[PDB]
Parts: C-alpha cells; sequence; structure tokens
C-alpha cells in the first residue's frame, strides 16, 4: 500500500488535473461527492471516516481564477478546501517572478499542505507533478517546488507531466525562455518526465476527432486519457510499472535523458464503425501521427519500450503483434526488448465527451533519441531572442542574473549532444 | 539706455511707452545680446500696432540677429498672419535665409501654419529653396506625411 | 485585478469621461451605477474598473471649470465626490506651471486620493492615466503624478493613453515643447503607453469619414472606441487569462520601447478577411506612422464578436506569410490573437490592433522637428524658466527623445543572422 501525491501547478496543471481526477473517478466508480459503494485505488485516494474518497492531490496557483472553477465545479465536494492553494497575483509569464519573488511568498504554505497529505501516508512512493513549461508559475514556481521537494523528501520519486509549448495553442512570446530555465533547474530533481506537445494533441483532435478548432477542454480530455493509461498501473493491480521506481528502471537507462515519448491508439470520434484488432492498435503506436510529441522516431533509436494494453486483449494476440513488429532500431549497448502489460478493465471515456468508448486500447511508452527534435526547436527560438537580449530585463528585474540564462542554455546544448552520442 | 527700454516695450506690447521712448530719441534699430531688435520682438509676440509704428520710423524690416533670423522668420514661425502680411507689404524679404538654411516658408510649413504658407507662396516664396540638409518645404511635407501641406505646395 | 484610473487636464477628463461612458454601456451600468445587463459575462470582471457600481476614477485639474464639465456629462454623477481634486487656475499650456509650480502644490492632495483608492483594492494591478502631451496640466502635472506614484508603487504597472499634439487640431506653438518634456518623463516612468495622435485622428475624421470640420467629439469617438478595444481582455472573460503585466512582458522586448501604435476596425463616426487587412492598414492607425515604413517587434490583435475562430487563425497566418518582411524574424511567433465573444455597441464584428513597430519613430521625429524649429530661435523659453525650471531640461528632453528614435532604427535594421 504505497501512496502517490499529485501536485497540480498553474493553469495548465490544474486544468489537466481536473480532467484526470474526473476520469479516475469514472474508472474507479467514485461519485462527485467522493462516495464509493464498493488496496489498488488507495494509492491515489485516501478515505475519511464518513466514507469519502479524497484525491491525494494539491492544486496550486498564484492567482485564483482557475482554482475558483474547481471550488464551484462538478467535483466541488471531492476536494477539501485546504488542498486548493492560491495567491492573489501571478508570475505574469515570467519564470523569475514565479521562482524568486511572488513564488517565495507561498512556497511554505504549499509545503505545509503537502506535509499534511504525507503524514496520512503509510508508504509514500513520491509525487506526480503537472505543469506547463511556458507559464510563469508552471515554469518558475514548479522548479522552486522541485528543489524543495528534493531536500524535504530526498529518497522519494518525482515524475512530471509537462506541457510543451505550441504556437497553435495560445503560446506567449517568452515561453521558449521559461521552458529552457525550468528544464535546466528541474533536470536533476525529476526522475522521469512525460512531455505533452500541445501541437501534437491539437493535430490529433483535428485529424482523428474532426474538431475544426479545439479548445483546452478537447485537448485536456485527450491528454487525461493518455495520463490515465500511464497511471493505470499504479491504481490497479498490475505486472508492469507498479511503482514510481519502476518507471526509471524500465524507461530511463541514462538519468539525464529521462523524457519518454507516449503514443496512444485508437483515437476515434464518438460519431465514428467496427472494432480494431490488437495487431492494428499496436501498429498505430509506431505511426508518428499518434504521438504526444511531434518528432519522427524512424529518424532515431529506441533505448526502452513499454506497451500497456487496456481491455479485451488476449496475451497471445500481443505476442503475435510484437513478433510482427521485430520483422525500428535500438541503441548500441542497451537491450532490444519490449515490456508488455495488460489491464483487462475496459478503457473508460467521459460520458458525452469526444472520444469513443473502445473495446481495446494501448499506450506505448518509449524512450527514443528522436525526442531531441523537440529540444532543438525550443533551443532555436531561445537563441534568436537571447542573441538580441530581447525580454531579458523582465527576468533580471525580478531577482534574476543574466549568467543563469547562459548556464541553462549550456545545459540544453549538453543535453542535445547526449542524444547525439547515444 | 533708451534702446534697452524700447526693446522691453516692444516685447511687452506697451504702445504708448514705445511712442514716448522714440520721442526722446531711442534707437529704433537697437539690439539685445542675441542681436534682436524691437521689431523682432514685436513680430515674435504678435504686437501688430508696434510693428506698424516701428516700420514708419526707420525700422530695418530685413534686420537679422546673431543667427540670421529676420522679423518675418519669427512671425512665420509663431504664426501671426496679419504681421506676416504687414512685413511683406513693407518690403520683408520673403526668401531670407537664416544660419540653419531656413526660409520663412520652411518654418511655416514645419509648424503647420497653412494659411501663412499660402500667403508666403502668393508673395513669391521660393518652393525650390533647400536648407542645410537639402530639404525643401515639399520634402518636409513628404517626411512628415502631411497631405494638406503637399497639396498647397503643388501649384 | 483592480486598476485605478487617473484622468488629468481637459483632454484627459474629456477622453476619460467618454471611456467610462463607453465601457459602462458594455457592462450594462446606467448613470446611477446600477447594473441592467442580460449576461453573466458583463459582471465577471467588473472589479477591474468598478468599486461596489462606481468607477475607480481620480479626476485632477488645476482649472476648476472642468469639474463642472465632468458633472454635466451623461455619466457625470457616477464619479465619487472625494475623488475630484481641483485647483484655482489652469496651467495655461505651460508644462513648467504643471510640473514645478501650481501643480506641485496640489499633487500631494491627489496622492492622498490615490492612496485611499489603492488601499481599498483586493490586489491592485496598476494605474491607467489619460492625458494630452500638448497642454500644461495633463502633460506637466500628469508626468509629475506618474513620477510620485512610481516612487510609492514601484512594483505596480503604470499605463498611459497619451494624446500627441498636431497643428491641425491645436495650432499652439508651445505644444512641441510640452510634449517633448513629457515624452522624456514617459520613457523613464511608464510600462506601457498608447500613443494616440491627434494628427491621425484628424486625418481619419477629415479624409476617411469626410467630416469637413471635425470637433473634439469626433476625435474622441475614435479614442473611446480604441480604449474600449485595447482594454477588452482586462474586462471580459475569454480564452485568455491575462492582466496588464502579462501584456507588458510579451509586448515590450526592451525597457524604453514601450510606445504602442493602436488601430481599430471598422472606422465609424463586414467579413473576417476584410477586417484583418484593415487592421494592418495605415488609415486605421491612431498614430500617424506608416507601418510599412518599419517592422513590428510585437503585435496583439483583439477580435470582438461572434465569428469563426479558424477563419481568424488562417487569416492572421495569411498576413504574416505574405508580409514576412514587416515582422522581425528574431522574435518567434510575435503576433498574438485574442477573440472575445462580446461585440461593441452598434457593431457585430470589431478588431483592435496593438502594434509595437519601429515606425513610431516617425511620430517622434515629427515632434522633434517642431521642438527644434522653436528651440533654435529660443521662442518663449522665458515662460518656462520663469516658473523655476532649468534651460538644460529642454536639452535633456530632446536628447532623450532623439536616443529613442535611434533605438527604434537600430532594431528596424537588425537581422537574425
Ligand atoms: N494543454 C493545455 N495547455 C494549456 C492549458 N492552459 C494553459 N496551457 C498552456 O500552458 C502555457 C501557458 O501557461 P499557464 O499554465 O497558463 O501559466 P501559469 O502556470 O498559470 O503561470 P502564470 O504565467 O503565472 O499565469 C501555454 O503553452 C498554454 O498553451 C490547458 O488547460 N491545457
Ligand atoms: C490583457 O490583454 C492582453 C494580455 C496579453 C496579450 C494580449 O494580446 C492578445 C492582450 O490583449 C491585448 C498578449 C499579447 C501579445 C503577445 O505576443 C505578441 C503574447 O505573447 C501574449 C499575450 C497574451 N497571451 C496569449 C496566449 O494571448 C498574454 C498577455
Ligand atoms: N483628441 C483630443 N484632443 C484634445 C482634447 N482636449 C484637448 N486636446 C488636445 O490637448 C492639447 C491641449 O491640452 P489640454 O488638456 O487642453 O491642457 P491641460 O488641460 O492643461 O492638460 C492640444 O493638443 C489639444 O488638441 C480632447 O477632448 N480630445
Ligand atoms: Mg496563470
Amino acid at each position: 500500500m504505497r501512496e502517490c501525491i499529485s501536485i497540480h501547478v498553474g493553469q495548465a496543471g490544474v486544468q489537466i488535473g481536473n480532467a484526470c481526477w474526473e476520469l479516475y473517478c469514472l474508472e474507479h466508480g467514485i461519485q462527485p461527492d467522493g462516495q464509493m459503494p464498493s488496496d489498488s485505488f488507495n494509492t491515489f485516494f485516501s478515505e475519511t471516516g464518513a466514507g469519502k474518497h479524497v484525491p491525494r492531490a494539491v492544486f496550486v496557483d498564484l492567482e485564483p481564477t482557475v482554482i475558483d472553477e474547481v471550488r464551484t465545479g462538478t467535483y466541488r465536494q471531492l476536494f477539501h478546501p485546504e488542498q486548493l492553494i492560491t495567491g492573489k497575483e501571478d508570475a505574469a509569464n515570467n519564470y523569475a517572478r514565479g521562482h524568486y519573488t511572488i513564488g517565495k511568498e507561498i512556497i511554505d504554505l504549499v509545503l505545509d499542505r503537502i506535509r499534511k497529505l504525507a503524514d496520512q501516508c503509510t508508504g509514500l512512493q513520491g509525487f506526480l507533478v503537472f505543469h506547463s513549461f511556458g507559464g510563469g508559475t508552471g515554469s518558475g514556481f514548479t522548479s522552486l517546488l522541485m528543489e524543495r521537494l528534493s531536500v524535504d523528501y530526498g529518497k522519494k520519486s518525482k515524475l512530471e507531466f509537462s506541457i510543451y509549448p505550441a504556437p497553435q495553442v495560445s503560446t506567449a512570446v517568452v515561453e521558449p525562455y521559461n521552458s529552457i530555465l525550468t528544464t535546466h533547474t528541474t533536470l536533476e530533481h525529476s526522475d522521469c518526465a512525460f512531455m505533452v506537445d500541445n501541437e501534437a494533441i491539437y493535430d490529433i483532435c483535428r485529424r482523428n476527432l474532426d474538431i475544426e478548432r479545439p479548445t483546452y477542454t478537447n485537448l485536456n480530455r485527450l491528454i487525461s486519457q493518455i495520463v490515465s493509461s500511464i497511471t493505470a498501473s499504479l491504481r490497479f493491480d498490475g505486472a508492469l510499472n507498479v511503482d514510481l521506481t519502476e518507471f526509471q528502471t524500465n524507461l530511463v537507462p541514462y538519468p539525464r535523458i529521462h523524457f519518454p515519448l507516449a503514443t496512444y491508439a485508437p483515437v476515434i470520434s464518438a460519431e465514428k464503425h467496427e472494432q480494431l484488432s490488437v495487431a492494428e492498435i499496436t501498429n498505430a503506436c509506431f505511426e508518428p501521427a499518434n504521438q504526444m510529441v511531434k518528432c519522427d522516431p524512424r529518424h532515431g533509436k529506441y533505448m526502452a519500450c513499454c506497451l500497456l494494453y487496456r481491455g479485451d486483449v488476449v496475451p497471445k494476440d500481443v505476442n503475435a503483434a510484437i513478433a510482427t513488429i521485430k520483422t525500428i532500431q535500438f541503441v548500441d549497448w542497451c537491450p532490444t526488448g519490449f515490456k508488455v502489460g495488460i489491464n483487462y478493465q475496459p478503457p473508460t471515456v467521459v460520458p458525452g465527451g469526444d472520444l469513443a468508448k473502445v473495446q481495446r486500447a494501448v499506450c506505448m511508452l518509449s524512450n527514443t533519441t528522436a525526442i531531441a527534435e523537440a529540444w532543438a526547436r525550443l533551443d532555436h527560438k531561445f537563441d534568436l531572442m537571447y542573441a538580441k537580449r530581447a525580454f531579458v530585463h523582465w527576468y533580471v528585474g525580478e531577482g534574476m542574473e543574466e549568467g543563469e540564462f547562459s548556464e541553462a542554455r549550456e545545459d540544453m546544448a549538453a543535453l542535445e549532444k547526449d542524444y547525439e552520442e547515444v | 539706455d533708451l534702446g534697452k527700454k524700447l526693446l522691453e516695450a516692444a516685447r511687452a506690447g506697451q504702445d504708448d511707452e514705445v511712442r514716448i521712448l522714440m520721442a526722446n530719441g531711442a534707437d529704433v534699430n537697437a539690439t539685445d545680446a542675441s542681436g534682436l531688435t524691437p521689431l523682432h520682438l514685436a513680430a515674435t509676440y504678435g504686437h501688430l500696432e508696434i510693428v506698424e509704428v516701428l516700420l514708419k520710423h526707420g525700422a530695418d524690416v530685413n534686420a537679422i540677429d546673431i543667427m540670421g533670423s529676420t522679423p518675418l522668420h519669427l512671425a512665420a514661425l509663431i504664426g501671426h498672419l496679419e504681421i506676416v502680411e504687414v512685413l511683406l507689404k513693407h518690403g520683408a524679404d520673403v526668401n531670407a535665409v537664416d544660419t540653419w538654411g531656413d526660409t520663412p516658408l520652411h518654418l511655416a510649413a514645419i509648424m503647420g501654419h497653412l494659411e501663412i504658407v499660402e500667403v508666403l507662396l502668393k508673395h513669391g516664396a521660393d518652393v525650390n529653396a533647400q536648407d542645410k540638409f537639402g530639404k525643401t518645404a515639399f520634402d518636409i511635407s513628404i517626411d512628415n506625411g502631411n497631405e494638406d501641406l503637399a497639396e498647397i505646395l503643388q501649384k | 485585478r483592480e486598476i485605478v484610473h487617473i484622468q488629468a487636464g481637459q483632454c484627459g477628463n474629456q477622453i476619460g469621461a467618454k471611456f467610462w461612458e463607453v465601457i459602462s454601456d458594455e457592462h450594462g451600468i446606467d448613470p446611477t451605477g446600477s447594473y441592467h445587463g442580460d449576461s453573466d459575462l458583463q459582471l465577471e470582471r467588473i472589479n477591474v474598473y468598478y468599486n461596489e457600481y462606481v468607477p475607480r476614477a481620480i479626476l485632477v485639474d488645476l482649472e476648476p471649470g472642468t469639474m463642472d464639465s465632468v458633472r454635466s456629462g451623461p455619466f457625470g454623477q457616477i464619479f465619487r465626490p472625494d475623488n475630484f481634486v481641483f485647483g484655482q487656475s489652469g496651467a495655461g499650456n505651460n508644462w513648467a506651471k504643471g510640473h514645478y509650480t501650481e501643480g506641485a502644490e496640489l499633487v500631494d492632495s491627489v496622492l492622498d486620493v490615490v492612496r485611499k483608492e489603492s488601499e481599498s483594492c483586493d490586489c491592485l494591478q496598476g494605474f491607467q492615466l489619460t492625458h494630452s502631451l500638448g497642454g500644461g496640466t495633463g502633460s506637466g502635472m500628469g508626468t509629475l503624478l506618474i513620477s510620485k506614484i512610481r516612487e510609492e508603487y514601484p512594483d505596480r504597472i503604470m499605463n498611459t493613453f497619451s494624446v500627441m499634439p498636431s497643428p491641425k487640431v491645436s495650432d499652439t506653438v508651445v505644444e512641441p515643447y510640452n510634449a517633448t518634456l513629457s515624452v522624456h518623463q514617459l520613457v523613464e516612468n511608464t510600462d506601457e503607453t498608447y500613443c494616440i495622435d491627434n494628427e491621425a485622428l484628424y486625418d481619419i475624421c477629415f479624409r476617411t469619414l469626410k467630416l469637413t470640420t471635425p470637433t473634439y467629439g469626433d476625435l474622441n469617438h475614435l479614442v473611446s472606441a480604441t480604449m474600449s478595444g485595447v482594454t477588452t481582455c482586462l474586462r471580459f472573460p475569454g480564452q485568455l487569462n491575462a492582466d496588464l503585466r502579462k501584456l507588458a512582458v510579451n509586448m515590450v522586448p526592451f525597457p524604453r520601447l514601450h510606445f504602442f501604435m493602436p488601430g481599430f476596425a471598422p472606422l465609424t463616426s463586414l467579413t473576417v478577411p476584410e477586417l484583418t487587412q484593415q487592421m494592418f492598414d495605415s488609415k486605421n492607425m491612431m498614430a500617424a506612422c506608416d507601418p510599412r515604413h518599419g517592422r513590428y517587434l510585437t503585435v496583439a490583435a483583439i477580435f470582438r464578436g461572434r465569428m469563426s475562430m479558424k477563419e481568424v487563425d488562417e487569416q492572421m497566418l495569411n498576413v504574416q506569410n505574405k508580409n514576412s518582411s514587416y515582422f522581425v524574424e528574431w522574435i518567434p511567433n510575435n503576433v498574438k490573437t485574442a477573440v472575445c465573444d462580446i461585440p461593441p455597441r452598434g457593431l457585430k464584428m470589431s478588431a483592435t490592433f496593438i502594434g509595437n513597430s519601429t515606425a513610431i519613430q516617425e511620430l517622434f521625429k515629427r515632434i522633434s522637428e517642431q521642438f527644434t524649429a522653436m528651440f533654435r530661435r529660443k521662442a518663449f523659453l522665458h515662460w518656462y524658466t520663469g516658473e523655476g525650471m532649468d534651460e538644460m531640461e529642454f536639452t535633456e528632453a530632446e536628447s532623450n527623445m532623439n536616443d529613442l528614435v535611434s533605438e527604434y532604427q537600430q532594431y528596424q535594421d537588425a537581422t537574425a543572422d
């Protein structure tokens, strides 16, 4: 019985967290008031005397607009007030403000609220941290929180769900700066980070769900489907990835390059049909059009690969589909395997959402060198602006030093070379 | 000196003080430190009555100060229409050029005194006069994006 | 969240009062301060400009007659009595009277009203100031106000709607002196300044709208429509969650380059592609600068009304791709769009443009050439030095404004390489 604590930071993290916790409730049969009429799901939910199932989560933002939605939504009764933390003024898309000035006024309150959740744990495994790379809070306050969590909870694991910026999904000009600065400062405090590319999620909603112009609800509902498949192993009985520690083991051979790529199939509109075989949904995982990050894995090598099946999946059918796949290259001295996992619970969808309820789905988690393409794009945008020192005064005006922009960028240059050496 | 008092009178608009000072033999073409005469001052501050009395009693209409500024340059710059008309009728040099290369038309044009620009043009102002930087009032009209001025200079 | 509004001088109180009138109709507030709207969206971000409903507005002037002008207006009885701070006699278009003498005696009594309104905010976002740069009070006293507010609230945002002089609307030869002495103050003490140019407003009214003799009411109709447009995202919920500070961080790449060129479409006294191209047209700009004579550092485009979000996306990409040369290539994705569902009064579709272009130098070069023409002949300099002001403040000011022009041209010819 090993507990997991989820920390949702900034707009993106809170909004995706709302989509997640709604979907966990549908998967575990928990009601919007926390009652459950029926261990596994207790890793994510504590119980009250009254029989309420309270998410083991903390929602944080420097301004209250987003969290106020949670305080009056479908799950208003699901979270106790003390789990929802807000300031009165945000980081204004400035990492320095979220990390050094405004963020320091609330970090202590946040740590007390986490220490209250942790004292209710018999075997805390670690934390799941959700945030944008681009926001001032998502970037600055999260990196401050990751530093402090390494000190106060040094032997515990930290996984991240990070939103990579995309021009199609309302990005700010300075998001390339915030992204690089948070990556640099979190690179040694996080154990594994799953990047979600808003351009990827946006093209899937357009292509596979026929949505003309997706909004954050459409993008988040799809994102939460992928997040739930990744976390399913921790909330149900399972063979593969049953604890936070096993994610590093299975997906992260080399500690710095800890950014696995997630692919999910089938993504089918509720409108659209017959049912897809295990062979077909597996093949979809290798199609680049189904990835959470825009990059070509055929122009790269694999260091690890996990396939997580959900639903009416016979094991023999998987072994045949994996056999077909070997007949895609691997890194030199790494093993050339696939770890498979099957949860026979059918995949769940939000009633009346955009996704169709299917009989079988798969989530493939791969750690591939092709993800470096995503870092190359970010670094290029950083270089163009930094050469002219555009927008830098906003950062140095909020307690930051210019040398920190250089260290951060060097760290990314060194991370780009790590992928090229491997 | 009586010239120092006359200068202050012309600046201050005291019609009667001016007349009394001249009656006692005040230098109508007196100058201050900058080389300004009572007529320049009178022309700068819109004192048309004093401009008339001075022109009747030997005021050099085309006098210049240390920078080559004539009364007409100043009346055009500040935009005293009747004063521009009186100076012209009394022999003011429409195309006088100061140390910056500026004619009274350049100044009327820069400050946007469009009625004065018309009056100077009708009294033979040279539209082809270039300043130290090679700019004519037509060029200034392009640089400043002023179509109202451009139209006045096309005739 | 909350913005404190300060209106200074005759221009500042006139454009100021038309702003309150326009936004009060959008938020459904009648002249008594009572709500009468049909949508929840109108009341969600009412805290930003209104106190519980009364404008969070401060009314300053050295001329006592503008009090009577303000109260006379349609919404004149809505403003708080304690917020009116008035003197015995105006500044007579003398920036030195406004900045150093009559205005500096009254300036402390204004800061006590600011301090009162500011101490009542849940979390003060910043200050909004309306004024002209050509006069004496709005320009001279207003810049002094800005200076003292910035020393008391250095962490808050200071934003201005500054109306630039033009001989076409006021042929007062001392206004370039007053505008230059103020632009020097605005470069050091504002985060964001919307440059509303009376030359542009006159050329639109005269040539496009064909009003033979435009009045301040015709000019102010465009200032009010612009003011409503740029403040839209501060006043209504939409897909964007942002304040004055996020606007500043993404609109201002270098500290001194915070002078914005606003534009509006359509011009009054329509489809999405027709609205988009108009927004990048020189005839729709509120500053008399050709945007094709420079390059854009940053652009923000607020669209208002019911319309296809996809059509707004593709048309905005269609501009950038067609006109790659007008956008600096060293600031990636430097054109941001916001679509707000509530349209303005009497229209179903509006677009508001906020540009940070290097062509703004044209507006400053116009003011400098005029300043220079007068400063060379030392015209009326005594009016200023007689009010306890140093002659070298005229040279500080010119020098600083000329530096600003150099920066703009530096970044206009800078390549990505
Ligand atoms: N997928 C997704 N992306 C979002 C969402 N909200 C914001 N984003 C992205 O996150 C980035 C903006 O960061 P925000 O989370 O809004 O900022 P923040 O963390 O609140 O920090 P502040 O700067 O203090 O407001 C952009 O890339 C947005 O596209 C959301 O709910 N879902
Ligand atoms: C409160 O009002 C606004 C606030 C902001 C922006 C904006 O323009 C749409 C506003 O409307 C005028 C904004 C501006 C420009 C940007 O880049 C050019 C940017 O990065 C980003 C933005 C805004 N963010 C987004 C995703 O639009 C945040 C700051
Ligand atoms: N557009 C506009 N300009 C105005 C208005 N009132 C004054 N101005 C301009 O402002 C300048 C004079 O400033 P003013 O406010 O009257 O002086 P103050 O009262 O001391 O600040 C001139 O350039 C006028 O054209 C107005 O209501 N609208
Ligand atoms: Mg936010």
